[PDB]
């Protein structure tokens, strides 16, 4: 080795190591585990990641250096990296959110979710990709699964949005303009996600849920089924998507001419003169320039009135799962 | 892009602004062997190194930029005996690439791009062809991060200063000049110093001053501390002086000489 042998060995006398600091013997919920200090002095739960391949990857790199700038109470918080220098392993450390969106509405599926519970959790999604968005980052991936939710402790009932698989399948919750070919990511393709997720929340199952290289024919079906087929009005631009045509040719209008949100959410019971409803079908908004903002829908009226969202998404009530 | 407009709470804002005092402190370890003017040389020569490394690669200005603030933090902490600096500049530009969404360089042009370089634009200081391999890098990458914290958005003064001379109206007859000064500041201490947006509007007066442009009114109806500019505006115009003295081929080999090198295990 070439570099200076007391700057090496000084440097490795205080290295803190994960296997060190913490023990995560089994519970292996990459691969991520939960995590106790060995220490003692700390009751709290924290979840380990080891990143993926050896080094430092793209992804990796990008993970790191924007969760160490990225500073708000719904985006999960980095508190520590851990450089394994023998198997050049990198190691994240999170607090552990007890719950997430996924298991939530598979519990509510399976006992079939309170109004002001709902409105609490897309009021901080809202208020977390604001925030991502006003900086420029976009989530790329949002889906019941990627939303945490902290459970007893100094933050209950508090949302924190992940991404949990950034480094890289289900298509339930991408935006139509993705599955017609277009070339990148935006703000309105997250916005359309969480229309999803309002959706599900607000039923209890997936909106655009279908069967299981951009174009997926069943899934822009199960879509129009839902949505009605999008009059040249409603997206005068569809016809500049790359796969325009191969739409054209699989797609007739008339297959879905008594197809509309309203009927759709009308058979789960959801009022289409309700604040909800009206906020969903501006998030649910088929071409992507006429899908409101974050910032747009967090001053929805929908939010004003009673119930008011809480920052314990639980709050008023207790935790069963 | 990504995180601007965060500055105020930045890692870049709130870990590494540094202080000058405790800059130079951590640097009198090094000026046991060098002097003063020859330390300021060799910060001249490895920034050179790795825009001749960007430059190669085709990198854009700004991933040579967070290269050489990578190179600058380390160098700010530890001894250039720590890590050989031809080893810690290709690494710093390798490591910005990834951060800056531009690519992971592959390994064998990045270490082609090391070699070719050294050897066509500075046989005067190296004649032994670059010897690392691509583990070394790796190695380096990580003693690179963990020296940083996982530091890694940097803020440049390139985005303010095209705001500040799209707002003069401008663009065509400074933008080129004040740009060119804004890479010359990499040469200095500067970017581990002051907010990024103070060495745009440093540049830009120097700029003025150079083209004759009177922008005396605008720069006066600015919220900021003129005290902080004119400090910058003077190592801006010190360090033309110190290029106009300084002869970098001639002097470059014997100045490396001089460097601490690292101690072998015993
Ligand atoms: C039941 N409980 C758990 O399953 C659980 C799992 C945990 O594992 C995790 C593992 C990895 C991550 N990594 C990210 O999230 N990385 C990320 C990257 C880019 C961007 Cl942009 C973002 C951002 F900003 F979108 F948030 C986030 C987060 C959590 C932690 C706590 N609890």
């Amino acid at each position: 080795d070439k570099m200076d042998y007391d700057f090496k060995v000084k440097l490795s006398s205080e290295r803190e190591r994960v296997e060190d600091l913490f023990e995560y013997e089994g519970c292996k919920v990459g691969h991520v585990y939960k995590a106790k200090r060995k220490d003692g002095k700390d009751d709290k739960d924290y979840a380990l990641k080891q990143i993926e391949g050896t080094g430092i990857s793209m992804s990796a790199c990008r993970e790191i250096a924007l969760l160490r700038e990225l500073k708000h109470p719904n985006v999960i918080s980095l508190q520590k990296v851990f450089l394994s220098h023998a198997d050049r392993k990198v190691w994240l450390l999170f607090d552990y959110a007890e719950h997430d969106l996924w298991h939530i509405i598979k519990f509510h599926r399976a006992s079939k979710l309170p109004r002001g519970m709902v409105k609490s959790l897309l009021y901080q999604i809202l208020d977390g990709i604001h925030y991502l968005h006003a900086n420029w980052v976009l989530h790329r991936d949002l889906k019941p699964a990627n939303i945490l939710v902290m459970g007893e402790g100094p933050e209950r009932g508090r949302v924190k949005i992940a991404d949990m698989g950034f480094a890289r399948v289900t298509f339930w919750y991408r935006a139509p303009e993705l599955l017609l070919g277009a070339r990148h990511y935006t703000k309105a393709i997250d916005i359309w996600a969480i229309g999803c997720i309002f959706a599900e929340l607000l039923t209890s199952e997936p909106i655009f849920h279908c069967r299981q290289n951009p174009y997926h024919h069943d899934q822009l079906d199960r879509i129009f089924n839902v949505m009605g087929f999008p009059a040249d009005k409603d997206w005068e631009d569809i016809k500049k998507m790359p796969e325009h045509s191969t739409l054209m040719k699989d797609f007739r209008r008339n297959t879905y001419t008594n197809c509309s949100l309203i009927k759709y959410m009308e058979k789960h019971k959801v009022k289409p003169d309700s604040k909800a409803f009206h906020l969903l079908q501006k998030l649910l908004t088929m071409d992507p320039i006429k899908r409101i903002t974050s910032e747009q829908a967090m001053q929805d009226p929908y939010f004003l009135e009673d119930p008011l969202p809480t920052s314990d998404v639980f709050a008023g009530c207790q935790i069963p799962y | 892009k990504a995180m601007a407009g965060n500055f105020w709470q930045s890692s870049h804002y709130l870990q590494w602004i540094l202080d000058k005092q405790d800059l130079l402190k951590e640097r009198q370890k090094d000026l046991k062997f060098l002097s003063e003017e020859e330390y300021w040389k060799l910060q001249i020569f490895f920034t050179n190194v790795i825009q001749a490394l960007g430059e190669h690669l085709k990198l854009r200005q700004q991933v040579i930029a967070t290269a050489t603030v990578y190179f600058k933090r380390f160098y700010a902490r530890y001894s250039l005996k720590s890590i050989d600096p031809v080893l810690m500049a290709p690494t710093c530009v390798f490591l910005a690439s990834k951060v800056e969404e531009f690519g992971v360089v592959s390994n064998t042009r990045l270490i082609a791009a090391a070699t070719s370089v050294l050897k066509t634009r500075f046989s005067y200081a190296f004649p032994k062809e670059f010897p690392y391999r691509m583990n070394h890098i790796l190695e380096c990458e990580f003693y690179l991060l963990e020296l940083m914290d996982c530091c890694l958005i940097v803020y440049h003064p390139y985005r303010p200063l095209l705001q500040y001379v799209q707002d003069m109206g401008q663009e065509d007859m400074l933008l080129p000049l004040a740009w060119r000064i804004v890479n010359d500041t990499y040469r200095t201490d500067l970017c581990l110093l002051y907010p990024p947006f103070m060495i745009a509007l440093a540049c830009l007066h120097v700029a003025c001053v150079v083209q004759q442009k009177d922008a005396r009114q605008w720069f006066a109806e600015l919220s900021v501390d003129m005290e902080k500019i004119l400090e910058i505006i003077r190592v801006i115009l010190k360090l033309y002086e110190q290029w106009k003295n300084f002869d970098e081929r001639k002097e470059m080999a014997t100045i490396l000489s001089k460097m601490p090198k690292p101690k072998p295990p015993p």
